[PDB]
């Protein structure tokens, strides 16, 4: 029978208030005899009539993918509402639920610093600019790069790993040709995570 | 205050 | 039916010379009714008979748990050799086959470079440590510490993470009181890996 899965929202909608953030519920392996999937939402178990169903797709390996969408509130997510979809279908014996939220516990503020590159570094062709995002919770974040008011693309962010205090911390690396570096250019780290002040911070990097 | 990301708005308090 | 799961050695086991690395076959969901599982074990398709069974363990979900370990020679498994493990069961309609190797490709050698932590990180009691260790391939590692011939266990790694030239890199950050790295003390990040000049490199890092 089909499988449900639900989505939260991505870090950066629930955390910029010029964003909408949404809640996702996927149901697959629905078949084709019947593709009629009954969706009831709630909010902190209270029953909501705002969702709306994706165009229905099929994946040709004899399933349906049937989703439907609710906007969340930005302040309702932070505060951990919880957010349940039941899913009816003719072909589960039960109706399925899933339940999301953020992550329970006491958001803790990450303390954000840039690295420049290692000496060693400096006869390749390209350096490493290194952001050090550490102690921050939940593990909800966006890290994002910029020189000169525009952004900067050719970086890698590993994904949060816990900390052995109980907060996350993550590196991001931003490449850079040497010469840029070399000749002064100044290059910012952006860091959006909720409990930031406004929700971000920016910090710079340049040579000293 | 507000914060602002590459010209949109993040947050204000 | 029951299903396999194929392990590749630790990292630490093929890259240390003393050590014995293994494959491990791994089947679940093996019933009561027929708790006999046949192995066969084939090395580049070549049959090995040197395979040792772990002992049967049942878990509570009235399922048995049965495991196979081949021991891997170091050369064998750095050459790129393919290891198979086919698994008979009566509750299987079919032979489960599957294989593993280490990733395909030239290896390439780390760079390893050690952080200093920030101006800005000294206003707490313990300070993060950082040593990049990038470029490598495949993403097969390991990263210790270590403080005047001393293992240091303080540290976290995170995962390695595939970079836009299709090498590794990773970070991984060794936190010590503030004192210590004000003293002067010397710490060392140290990283094993293939492509490295026999399989280690150690950099340090000090105020
Ligand atoms: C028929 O085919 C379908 C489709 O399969 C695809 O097509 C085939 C041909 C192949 O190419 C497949 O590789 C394709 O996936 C099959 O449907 C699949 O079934 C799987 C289960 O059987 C299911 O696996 C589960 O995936 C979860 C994560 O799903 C993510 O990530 C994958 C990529 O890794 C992606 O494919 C999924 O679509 C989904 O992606 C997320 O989508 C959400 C929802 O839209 C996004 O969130 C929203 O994003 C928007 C903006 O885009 C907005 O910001 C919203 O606010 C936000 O909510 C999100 O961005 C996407 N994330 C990513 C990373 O891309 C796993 O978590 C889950 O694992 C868990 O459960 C397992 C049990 O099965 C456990 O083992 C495990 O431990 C975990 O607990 C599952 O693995 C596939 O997702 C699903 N594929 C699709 C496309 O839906 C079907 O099975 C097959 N039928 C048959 C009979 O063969
Ligand atoms: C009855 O119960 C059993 C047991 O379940 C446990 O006990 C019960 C009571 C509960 O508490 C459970 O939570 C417990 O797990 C069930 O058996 C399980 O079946 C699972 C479903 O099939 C299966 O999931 C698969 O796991 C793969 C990874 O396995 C890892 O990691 C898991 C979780 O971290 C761990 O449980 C496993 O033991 C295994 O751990 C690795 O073991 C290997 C081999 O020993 C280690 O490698 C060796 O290391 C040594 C060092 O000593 C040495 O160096 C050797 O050289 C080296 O080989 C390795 O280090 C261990 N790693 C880790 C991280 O711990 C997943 O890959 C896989 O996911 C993929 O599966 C599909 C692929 O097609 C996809 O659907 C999916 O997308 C994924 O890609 C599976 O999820 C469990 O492994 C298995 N549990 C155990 C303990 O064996 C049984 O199903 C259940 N039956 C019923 C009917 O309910």
């Amino acid at each position: 029978g089909p499988s449900v899965f639900l989505f939260p929202p991505k870090p950066k909608d629930t955390l910029m208030i010029s964003r909408t953030p949404e809640v996702t519920c996927v149901v697959v392996d629905v078949s084709h005899e019947d593709p009629e999937v009954k969706f009831n939402w709630y909010v902190d178990g209270v029953e909501v009539h705002n969702a709306k169903t994706k165009p229905r797709e099929e994946q040709y390996n004899s399933t349906y993918r049937v989703v439907s969408v609710l906007t969340v509130l930005h302040q309702d997510w932070l505060n951990g509402k919880e957010y349940k979809c039941k899913v009816s279908n003719k072909a589960l014996p039960a109706p399925i639920e899933k339940t999301i939220s953020k992550a329970k516990g006491q958001p803790r503020e990450p303390q954000v610093y840039t690295l420049p590159p290692s000496r060693e570094e400096m006869t390749k062709n390209q350096v490493s600019l290194t952001c050090m995002v550490e102690g921050f919770y939940p593990s909800d974040i966006a890290v994002e790069w910029e020189s000169n008011g525009q952004p900067e693309n050719n970086y890698k962010t590993t994904p949060p790993v816990l900390d052995s205090d109980g907060s996350f911390f993550l590196y991001s690396k931003l490449t850079v040709d040497k010469s840029r570096w070399q000749q002064g250019n100044v290059f910012s780290c952006s860091v959006m995570h909720e409990a930031l002040h406004n929700h971000y911070t920016q910090k710079s990097l340049s040579l000293s | 205050d507000c914060a602002w990301h590459l010209g949109e708005l993040v947050w204000c308090t």
